[PDB]
C-alpha cells in the first residue's frame, strides 16, 4: 500500500526512516531495494521525526537513494488451524516441507496474555514418558514445567527425540475407565545446526510420530529475531489447541541458552545497559512470560505441559540462566557425565533430580498404589550404595559387613538395569516390576520405607525372568 | 487534569508533550486503550512516563491523561473475603466479564460500588470531628466495620444520613466547609498512616506452636523472619500461623510465587475453617496474589498495599498479622526496576537503597494507640530464601539487622522427618525478657525457670555430640546416657508438631507448661534413682514414659486429670518401686 | 588427626580465596558498567544536540 | 549454492592417535581447538595439513607469525603427498596475513579462504580448511568498532560477533554439488583466549555450534606431554554415526575396545580423588592396577611425537593393535591379582618395555612386532606364579 | 629498530637488540588510549595493544639472500608475578618463546634463577640435532624435563604424606630434583660451553635407573650413561 | 560533634561522644553518592569516603590552654569477621586503636566478650 523512501542513516543492523509516524511500535515491515530483493524488519522506536528499524538478515546492497520501506502488520500475528499437525515451519510461520501453505481458522497475536490466577486448578494426572528414571522417581504431571539440565557433550537431543517419540497418556489407569483423549506434541528448536536438523527430521519421519507433531525449527545462521519469535509461536499454537480443541499437548523447547544469548545480543543492539552478568536486567521477566503459559485451567478439558532443555555453560548451577529457571519451574532433571562416560544411556542422575508436583499424580486411582514408597526406598538404597562403593576403594570388600555388600551389589545392578534402558519403551507396569525385582536383592526387614502389606504382595519375584532381555 | 499526546515510544518508556503541570510519580492513562503508567521525569513541556503493560501497537499522537494522584488504594467495607493483585484489582470480578485471560486495559473497582450496606450513625449535627475519629458502624461478617474520617480532615458536622441501606459511593456526612465524607477514602501506599503514640511490646503473639511460643517467642507488634533452603517448610508454617493464631485479621501477600503454588494456596484456603467461630476462614482474611508473569511494577507494590491495608485494620482497633511470602522475589523485582532506571548496582546487582526499603517496610509493625483513642497492633512475618544456603546473602544480611525474631529452618531435620524443622542452635529471639513479667503474672510463677531448665538440658545434650561421633552411645556413661535419653525424649515429645496431622497442629500454653513440669520431675527423680543404684538400666523402660508421650495428645479440657495421673504415677514409681 | 587438619585448615583457606575472587570479578563488572554509561551519554549528546 | 546437504558417514583421518580414536571428526564436520599460548595449536594444525587424507588443504594464517608461514613455504616442497606421491605443496593454498599487516584485512582473509574452499568443493574434492586464529578476527572487529562509536558487548566486542562465527562455521558440510557430484568441506578453527580463560565470549560462541571440541591444557604442555589434550574437558559428537564405517574398515570389535579404553580412563580419573587425599600407597591392589594401567595408557598410547621419524604418523590398525595389547595386558594382570600375586612384582615384567616402545616401530614392521608381543604377553603371565 | 634493521640489512652486521622495560611502553600507550576514550581491553589497556606490540616485535629475523640478522631480547616485569596479566599474555602470543625467572629459586641463593618448566623456545628444533651441535641434544632435554616434572610432583606429595612413607622410586626423583636445582641451574658467573653442559646433564641422568629413561634411544644410553657427578663437583 | 565542641571548648566540660552505628552512616553515604553518578570505590562505596570519615573522627582531642576535652567511642558492626571490609578498614586508618569483640567468647558465655589479641 504505502511506501516510505526517506532513508537517512544506515549502519549495521539499524536504519532510520523519516516521516514515518504512521507506523506503530513493534510493527513488521518489508524493506525493498533496487535489485528487488525484499528483507524483513521490526520497528523498535517511533518518534515525531523518524522511526528506527532493526533489519532481519544483513544490510548488504542497501543505499539511501533507492531503498523503500512498506508496512505489513502493526502486530506480529500467526494464523493457526488444526491442519498444522504434520507440518514443519521455520520459526516465523513459513512452511519448509514443500507442502502447500495452510488456511487459517484464526489469526492470533504471538504475545501471551497472562492466565487469571483464580482460573487455574491443581494438576492431578501424570504423563508416561517411557523412561524408568522419569516415570518412577521423577514423575511428570499434566501441567508441570520440568526443565532438563544437560552438559556440553551430553546427548540432550537424543533424549528429547526419545521423549517426543514415546510420550503418551494412560486413561486406562485412571478412574472408572476415563475417555478417549487426543494428544499432540509441539516441538520448537532454537539455534540448531544442519546435523541436528537432519537428525530431528529423520527421527520424526521414520516412525510416524510426525502425524501428531508440529515442528518449529530455526537454524543457527538464521536471523536472531526469528529465534526470539520462535518459542512464542509454538506456545500460541499449544494454547490454541489445548484450550480450544481439548487436546493434551506437550511442548519441548530444545535449547534455551541460545535464546538467552540472542536476547542479550538484541538488547545490546538497542543500547540497553546490561544487568547482573552482562545479561539484560529484564531476563527474569522475559523467561517468566514463556514458562508461565503452561498449566491446566478450571472448566477446560485440555492441558499444556512444558519440558524446557538448557545447557549449563560449565556445569555451573550458579550461572544466571540455570539460576533464574529454578525460581520459576518445578524441579529439574540433571544429566550425569560420569554415567555417560561409562556407557549408560540415558545418563539421568537419580540423586540431584527432583520433581515437586510428583505426590499429586501418584497413588490410588492414578498409576499404582505403591509408587511413592518404592521411589523413596530406591532413592535411599542408591544413596547408601554409592557411598559404600567409594569406601570399598579404601577398606576393601573383605572388611565390609554382609548388608553393606548387599548394598554394593544393589548399586551396580541398579546402574546396569534400571537406568541403562537403551532405546526401549517401558510402560509404568514394567518399570515398577523391574523396581521391585531390584529390591528383592535386599533382605526383607531392611526395607524400612515400605509398608508390610505391599511387601507381602510384591516382594520376592526373581530378576531372572527379565535377565534374558534387560 | 493535564492532557497531552505522545511524541516518542521506545519500549516501556513513553515521552509525552503538553504535560506542563503534571506532578512527579503520578498515575497516567496512556493511549486510546487506556494503559496505566507512572511519571518519572519532568523537563519543560515534556514528561517521561513508564507503562506497566505491553506497549506494542501504540502510535504517535495518542492522548495521555493524568489522574493527579500517585499510587493509592481504596480503603473501606468490602475488603474482607477478597482476592487482589499487586495494585488492588479484584481477580474474581475480572474473570466474570473477561474470561480465563487478563486482557490489558480492563477497568474494575476495588470496592463493589453497587452493594448495599447497613449504616448506623454515631454522630449528630453540630459536632466537631478530627482525623481518626469514628462516625458510623457497618456490619461485615462476624465483625462490625467502623467508618473513619480520613486523618487529614478536620471540620464541623451538620448532616447525618439516617439509618438505612446505602452504597459506599453515597455521602453520609457533609461538613460545614462543603467536605463530603463517604464510606471509603484513598491513601498513598508509600506514606505511613499517623498515630498518637507507639507502645512497648508487653504481650506475646500466641502462635499456637509449642517451640515458637516457648523457646523463641515474638511479642504482639514484633517482627520475625523465617529463612531456609528450598523444601524446608516455610509455607505450611505460615499457613498454620494464619489458621491458629489469636490475631483478629490476617493479611497474606504473594510477591511473585510460582503459578502452581499460588493455585495451591488459592484452592486450599476456602476449604479451611475458623477455629474461633467455626465459619469459613476467608471471612477474616485478605489475600494479595501475584504470579511470575505479572507486570514488574505490580510485584514491587505488593508489600506496600498489604501493609497499608494492615495499618487500616489497625486504626479500627483490631490486631493484625501480616504474613508475606518470600521477599527475595520482591527484591528481584526491585532489582529489575532499578536496572530499568540504570541505578549503578552496589552489592551484587541490587540497588544501594535496598536496606532503606526493607527498613521502611519492617518499621510499620508495632503496637500503637490510634487517633480515635483505641489500641491496635500489627505483626509482620516474612520469609527469605537465600540461594546459597549461607545467611550471607545480601537480602538476608539486610533483614537480620531489623528483625527481633529469627526462626531459621534446616533441610537436614526435614530429611529425618522431624517437623517443624527449626534449628534451635541457630534461631534466637530478643523478646523473652520483656515477656517475662507477663508470663509469671499470668501463666505461672515457675514458668521462666522451668523454660530455662528445658533450654539448659537441650544445650547440655548438644555438647555430647562429639563423643557420640567417635564411640557408640552404648559405651557412654550411665549419667551421660541418661541426659542423652532425656534430650531425645524432650525432642521427640515436646518439639514435634505435625501440621498435616489433624490434632497435632495446635498446642496451648497450659499443656506446654504441664509437659515441661512432668519432664523436669521425671528427669530429677530418675537422676536421683540412678545414684539410688537399683534397676539403673531398667529406668529407661519405666511405664511413666508412656504417660509423658500421652500428654502430647490429651485434650485441654481433659488435661488436668491426665496431669494429676502422670504426676502421681511419677510419685508412685520413683518413691515406692524399690 | 587428618580429619581435624582438613576441617580446621584447608576448607576456610579455600573459602577465603573463593570470596576474594568473587569480590574482584564483581568489582570489575561494576567498573565496566560506568564506562558503558559514559559512552552512552557521549552517544546521546553528539547525535542529538549538534547542528 | 548447493543441491542437497548430506549426513556425515566417513571419518576425517588426521593421523593423531587421540583425535582419531577417542574424539573422531567426520568428513563434513567442524572442530575447535582452544588453548593458551605455547600449548600446541599450530603444530597440530600443521601435522593435520601434512598427514590428513584430504585432497586439497587450505591454510589461513589470520594474524599469526611470519615464521610460521615461512616454515610451510620452505618444508612443504620437500615432503611427499600421502595419497599421490608428488610434492606436498602442489595440494596446498596459503592465505597469509601476519600480525604486523593492516588490521582491517583479517576478516577478508577468512572470507577469501572459505570462498576458495567452497569453490574446490564444487569440483568433487574433499577440502580441509585450517583457521590459525579466529580470536584475531574478533580483535580486529573490536578495533574497527571503536572508530564507529557503537555500544559494545561484554568484552568490548560488537554485538553481531556471534552471528559472523555462526555464518562462517555453517559453510562446512558434505553436499551434493550442482553438477551432481559429491564434495565436502571440514573446518578446524583455533581459538586463543586471553589468559587461557575459557569463559571468553569467543570460546562460548564457538562452543555452541561445533561438533568436536579439543581443549588443550597448559599443565600438560609444561611437562612436555604433547599433544596435551585435556581428556576430561574434550568431547566429540560424531562417535555414534561413524561406528558402521569402523566395523567394516578397521575391525568388527573396534568400538568395544574404544569404549573399554574410555571406561578405564574414567575409572582412573575417579580414583585420583582418593590419591590426593591419602596418597597412592593407601589403595588396594585392584586400584593400584587401575592407576598403573592408566599411567601406561597415558604414557604409551596418548603421547605422540610430531618431530620423530616414525611417531609422527600412525595408521588406524596400528592404534588398534596397541589398544588390543594394552587390554590383553590388563586382562592378564586382573586375573593374576586374584591368584594372590602382588602388583609390585607384576610391573617389573620385561613386557612393560615391550608395550611402551611399540610407538617407534615402523608401519611395515608392526604386523610382526604385534604378533610377537601378543605371544610374549601370554608367556609372561603363566609362569608368574 | 629502524637503526638495527638498517645496520643488519644494509651493511651485513649481526645486531642484538635489548629493550629494558616494555611495561613502561604499555603504560605510555595506556595514557594516550585513556586520553582518547578508546574501548579498553581486559585491564584498561587499549584494544589495539596487540597490533601496536606486533609492529615492534615482528621486525626481527633473517632475510633470504642477505647475511645480516636481528635478534631481540626484550625485558619485562610481570606486575604481581602474574603470567595472565595482559602485557605478558600479549607478549607471549607474539614472540617465539620466553625465559621466566623464579622468585622461589632466588630466595634459595640460586643464580641465575631460571625456572625451566614455564620457559619455552619455539625455534629449538631448527638449530639442534646431528651435524649442528650433537645427536643426543633433544632426547636429553626431553628426559630432563620429564624427570624434573616428576620430582616437583613428588615434592607436592611429601608435604601431605610425609617423606617417611616414600618408596625408593619417589626418593630417587626427589634427590634428582634436589641435585638438579643445585648443580645444573646454579652456575654463577662462569662460562659453560655446550659440551660441559651436556656432560653435567648426562651425569645427572645417571642417578636414575637405566631402565627408566624411556625418551632416550638405547644407543645413546649405551654410549653416554654411567658418568659420576662427584668427578665434576664436590 | 558541633554541640560537643562548643560545650568542651567554651564551657570547660569533659564530653564523651558515642556514635551508635557508623555502618548505617556509610550505607546512607553510599546511597547519596550513587544517585549523583560518580565513580565508585572498593565495594561500591564512594571514593571520597576516607575524607568524609576524617571530617568526623578528627574533631576530637584537646586544646592547649583550655580545660575541656572531647572523647569519641564509635560503635560499628562488621558484616563478618572480615577485617578487610572498607568500613572497618577506613575506620582503622583514622582512629587511634580498636576494641574487637569475639564471637567465640560470646558463644561460651563470657561477658563482655573482648578479645585482647586484635
Ligand atoms: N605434538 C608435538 N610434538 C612435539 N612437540 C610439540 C608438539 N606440540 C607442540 N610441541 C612443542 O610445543 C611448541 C608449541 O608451539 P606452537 O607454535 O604450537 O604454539 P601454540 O600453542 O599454537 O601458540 P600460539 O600460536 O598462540 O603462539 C612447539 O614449538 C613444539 O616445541
Ligand atoms: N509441620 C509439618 N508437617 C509435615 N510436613 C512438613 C511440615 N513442615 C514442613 N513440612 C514439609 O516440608 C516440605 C516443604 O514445604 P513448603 O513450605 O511447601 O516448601 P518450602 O519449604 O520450600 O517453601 C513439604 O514437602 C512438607 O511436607
Ligand atoms: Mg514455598
Ligand atoms: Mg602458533
Amino acid at each position: 500500500k504505502k511506501e516510505y523512501t526517506g532513508i537517512t542513516y544506515i549502519s549495521g543492523p539499524l536504519l532510520f526512516v523519516e516521516n514515518a509516524k504512521d507506523l506503530a511500535y513493534g510493527a513488521i515491515v518489508d524493506i525493498k531495494d533496487g535489485t528487488g530483493r525484499v528483507r524483513g524488519g521490526q520497528v523498535i522506536e517511533v518518534s515525531e521525526e523518524y522511526a528506527v528499524i532493526q533489519v532481519f538478515e544483513e544490510t548488504t546492497g542497501l543505499d539511501l537513494a533507492t531503498t523503500s520501506v512498506s508496512l505489513v502488520e502493526d502486530v506480529a500475528r500467526l494464523g493457526v488451524s488444526k491442519e498444522m499437525l504434520g507440518r514443519r515451519f521455520n520459526g516465523i510461520g513459513k512452511p519448509i516441507d514443500g507442502l502447500p501453505p495452510i488456511t487459517p481458522e484464526k489469526r492470533l497475536p504471538i504475545t501471551g496474555l497472562p492466565l487469571n490466577p483464580v482460573a487455574r486448578r491443581k494438576p492431578e494426572q501424570f504423563i508416561q514418558t517411557g523412561i524408568s528414571t522419569i516415570d518412577v522417581m521423577n514423575t511428570l504431571v499434566r501441567g508441570q514445567k520440568l526443565p532438563i539440565f544437560s552438559g556440553s557433550g551430553l546427548p540432550a537431543n537424543e533424549i528429547a527425540a526419545q521423549i517426543a517419540r514415546q510420550a503418551t497418556v494412560r486413561p486406562d489407569l485412571s478412574g472408572e475407565g476415563e475417555k478417549e483423549e487426543p494428544f499432540a506434541v509441539v516441538f520448537a528448536a532454537m539455534g540448531i545446526t544442519q546435523r541436528e536438523l537432519s537428525y530431528f527430521i529423520q527421527e520424526f519421519e521414520r516412525t510416524g510420530a510426525l502425524s501428531r507433531s508440529v515442528l518449529f525449527l530455526n537454524k543457527a545462521d538464521d536471523p536472531t529475531i526469528e529465534r526470539i519469535l520462535t518459542p512464542r509461536m509454538a506456545l500460541t499454537v499449544a494454547e490454541y489447541l489445548a484450550f480450544e480443541h481439548d487436546y493434551h499437548v506437550l511442548v519441548i523447547l530444545t535449547d534455551m541458552t541460545n535464546y538467552c544469548e540472542a536476547l542479550r545480543e538484541i538488547g545490546a543492539a538497542r543500547e540497553e545497559i546490561p544487568g547482573r552478568r552482562g545479561y539484560p536486567g529484564y531476563m527474569y521477566t522475559d523467561l517468566a512470560t514463556i514458562y508461565e503459559r503452561a498449566g491446566v485451567v478450571e472448566g477446560k478439558k485440555g492441558s499444556v505441559t512444558q519440558i524446557p532443555i538448557l545447557s549449563m555453560p560449565d556445569d555451573d548451577r550458579t550461572h544466571p540462566i540455570p539460576d533464574l529457571t529454578g525460581y520459576i519451574t518445578e524441579g529439574q532433571i540433571q544429566l550425569s557425565r560420569e554415567l555417560h562416560r561409562k556407557g549408560i544411556y540415558p545418563p539421568i542422575d537419580p540423586l540431584p533430580s527432583l520433581s515437586r508436583l510428583m505426590n499429586n499424580g501418584v497413588g490410588k486411582g492414578k498409576t499404582r498404589e505403591d509408587h511413592k514408597q518404592v521411589s523413596d526406598q530406591l532413592y535411599s538404597a542408591y544413596a547408601n550404595g554409592v557411598d559404600i562403593r567409594k569406601l570399598v576403594a579404601i577398606i576393601g570388600e573383605d572388611a565390609l559387613t554382609e548388608n553393606d555388600r548387599r548394598y554394593l551389589q544393589f548399586a551396580d545392578a541398579f546402574e546396569r538395569f534400571f537406568i541403562n534402558q537403551g532405546q526401549q519403551n517401558r510402560s509404568i507396569e514394567e518399570s515398577l516390576q523391574i523396581a521391585w525385582a531390584l529390591l528383592s536383592m535386599l533382605p526383607q526387614g531392611e526395607l524400612k520405607r515400605i509398608s508390610k502389606d505391599h511387601i507381602g504382595k510384591y516382594y520376592g519375584q526373581k530378576l531372572e525372568e527379565i535377565w534374558g532381555a534387560p | 487534569m493535564i492532557q497531552g499526546v505522545i511524541q516518542k515510544i521506545a519500549g516501556p518508556a513513553v515521552i509525552a508533550k503538553g504535560m506542563l503541570g503534571a506532578r512527579m510519580y503520578d498515575i497516567c492513562k496512556v493511549g486510546e486503550e487506556g494503559l496505566v503508567g507512572e511519571i518519572i521525569r519532568l523537563d519543560g513541556d515534556t514528561a517521561f512516563v513508564q507503562v506497566y503493560e505491553d506497549t506494542s501497537g501504540l502510535k504517535v499522537g495518542e492522548p495521555v491523561v493524568s489522574t493527579g494522584l500517585p499510587l493509592a488504594v481504596e480503603l473501606g467495607p468490602g475488603m474482607l473475603n477478597g482476592i487482589y493483585d499487586g495494585i488492588q484489582r479484584p481477580l474474581e470480578r475480572i474473570r466474570e466479564k473477561t474470561g480465563i485471560y487478563i486482557t490489558r486495559g480492563v477497568v474494575v473497582h476495588a470496592l463493589d460500588r453497587e452493594k448495599k450496606w447497613a449504616w448506623t450513625p454515631m454522630v449528630k449535627p453540630g459536632d466537631e470531628v478530627r482525623g481518626g475519629m469514628v462516625l458510623g458502624t457497618v456490619p461485615e461478617f462476624g465483625f462490625t466495620h467502623k467508618i473513619l474520617v480520613p486523618p487529614d480532615v478536620r471540620g464541623r458536622v451538620k448532616e447525618v444520613k439516617p439509618a438505612g441501606e446505602y452504597t459506599v459511593e453515597e455521602p453520609v456526612v457533609v461538613l460545614e466547609d462543603g467536605t463530603e465524607l463517604k464510606m471509603y477514602h484513598t491513601w498513598p501506599v508509600r506514606r505511613a498512616r499517623p498515630v498518637q503514640r507507639k507502645l512497648d511490646p508487653n504481650t506475646p503473639f500466641l502462635t499456637g506452636m509449642r517451640i515458637l511460643d516457648v523457646l523463641f517467642p515474638v511479642a504482639m507488634g514484633g517482627t520475625a523472619a523465617i529463612p531456609g533452603p528450598f523444601g524446608s517448610g516455610k509455607t505450611v508454617t505460615q499457613q498454620s500461623l494464619a489458621k491458629w493464631s489469636n490475631a483478629d485479621v490476617v493479611v497474606y501477600v504473594g510477591c511473585g510465587e510460582r503459578g502452581n503454588e499460588m493455585t495451591d494456596v488459592l484452592v486450599e484456603f476456602p476449604e479451611l475453617t475458623d477455629p474461633k467461630t467455626g465459619g469459613p476462614l476467608m471471612h477474616r482474611t485478605v489475600l494479595i496474589a501475584n504470579t511470575s508473569n505479572m507486570p514488574v511494577a505490580a510485584r514491587e507494590a505488593s508489600i506496600y498495599v498489604g501493609v497499608t491495608i494492615a495499618e487500616y485494620f489497625r486504626d479500627q482497633g483490631f490486631s493484625v498479622a501480616l504474613m508475606a511470602d518470600s521477599t527475595s522475589r520482591w527484591a528481584e523485582a526491585l532489582r529489575e526496576i532499578s536496572s530499568r532506571l540504570e541505578e549503578m548496582p552496589a552489592e551484587e546487582g541490587y540497588p544501594p537503597y535496598l536496606a532503606a526499603r526493607l527498613a521502611a517496610f519492617y518499621e510499620r509493625a508495632g503496637k500503637v494507640i490510634t487517633l480515635g483513642g483505641e489500641e491496635g497492633a500489627v505483626t509482620i512475618v516474612g520469609a527469605v530464601s537465600p540461594p546459597g544456603g549461607d545467611m550471607s546473602e545480601p537480602v538476608t544480611q539486610s533483614t537480620l539487622r531489623i528483625v527481633g525474631a529469627f526462626w531459621r529452618l534446616d533441610a537436614s531435620l526435614a530429611f529425618r522427618r522431624h517437623f517443624p524443622a527449626i534449628n534451635w542452635n541457630g534461631s534466637y529471639s530478643l523478646f523473652t525478657s520483656a515477656l517475662d513479667p507477663w508470663y509469671r503474672e499470668n501463666v505461672a510463677e515457675d514458668y521462666p525457670e522451668l523454660r530455662d531448665a528445658i533450654s539448659e538440658l537441650l544445650q547440655r545434650e548438644a555438647g555430647l555430640q562429639e563423643i557420640v561421633q567417635l564411640v557408640g552411645p552404648d559405651a557412654l556413661q550411665d549419667a551421660e546416657r541418661l541426659v542423652i535419653e532425656v534430650g531425645r525424649i524432650i525432642r521427640e515429645d515436646f518439639l514435634q508438631q505435625n501440621a498435616y496431622h489433624e490434632v497435632d497442629a495446635y498446642c496451648s500454653m497450659k499443656k506446654a507448661y504441664g509437659i515441661m513440669k512432668m519432664i523436669l520431675a521425671f528427669y530429677k527423680e530418675a537422676e536421683a534413682a540412678i545414684k539410688r543404684g537399683v534397676s539403673i538400666d531398667e529406668i529407661l523402660q519405666l511405664p511413666v514414659l508412656e504417660r509423658i508421650g500421652r500428654a502430647r495428645y490429651v485434650s485441654e479440657e481433659e488435661f488436668p486429670a491426665y496431669f494429676e495421673e502422670a504426676m502421681k504415677e511419677i510419685q508412685g514409681a520413683f518413691k515406692a518401686l524399690a | 588427626r587428618r580429619v581435624n587438619a582438613l576441617e580446621q585448615v584447608v576448607i576456610p583457606g579455600i573459602r577465603a580465596q573463593i570470596r576474594f575472587i568473587q569480590q574482584v570479578l564483581e568489582q570489575r563488572e561494576r567498573e565496566d558498567t560506568f564506562r558503558l554509561k559514559r559512552i552512552k551519554g557521549k552517544i546521546e549528546a553528539r547525535e542529538a544536540e549538534e547542528e
